[PDB]
């Protein structure tokens, strides 16, 4: 071979989609929860005062 | 009778009401109800105001006291006496109540529920109740005095 060889070499630009979707989503939907659990701290301490 | 005592074994260690529908006692009361119709029944665990509550059977759904937010300045009444409530506080004298009274309800003039007993914090010549209460707008609330000791 006249070339070298990279890692990311064989990621094609839809194996990057899928990857990106994969990752975000899971990160969006921990962040999610997250927040909503925080949202919601927040409303119980406003019934408290 | 309304209220039902919780023993461990065979002692007191608090107390069970009936409020609005529904059977509330606290978390850190152990033992079981004396009335197996309440005993029997799963309660879900409200950590978040430290009450266990569950559904009251049609065979008991007679046995409810009613409840309000509606609780301006003044004095209350509940199972040692009355109750003085001021400046959003509940407070009754030294020496009035204390370990097993947790759960006890207090009523207004009218019979309704406008608490539940927790704990309290003795104040000197008075001791503070930590109470489930609710709030102006009815939203269930727990007020906990600094140190305040589950009864």
């Amino acid at each position: 071979a006249q070339h070298t060889e990279s890692f990311t070499s064989a990621i094609s630009a839809t194996a990057w989609s899928w990857i990106k979707v994969l990752v975000g989503g899971t990160s969006a939907f921990i962040v999610l929860g997250l927040i909503a659990t925080a949202v919601v701290a927040l409303v119980l301490f406003f019934h408290r005062h | 009778d309304k209220t039902f005592p919780i023993m461990l074994n065979g002692q007191v260690n608090g107390y069970a009401c009936v409020v609005g529908g529904r059977v509330f006692k606290p978390l850190h009361v152990e033992g079981r109800i004396d009335n197996e119709q309440l005993a029997a029944i799963k309660l879900k665990k409200a950590s978040i105001y430290d009450l266990e509550y569950g559904d009251v059977p049609q065979c008991m759904k007679s046995d409810t006291l009613q409840y309000t937010s509606d609780k301006p300045p003044g004095f209350y009444n509940w199972h040692h006496g009355a109750v003085q409530y001021e400046n959003n506080r509940f407070t009754v004298p030294r020496g009035v109540g204390g370990k097993g009274d947790s759960g006890r309800p207090i009523l207004d003039n009218k019979g309704r529920v406008v608490a539940i007993v927790l704990g309290g914090v003795n104040e000197g010549s008075r001791t503070a109740l930590s109470v489930v209460t609710w709030n102006q707008k009815g939203v269930t609330v727990k007020d906990t005095p600094e140190g305040s000791e589950p009864w």
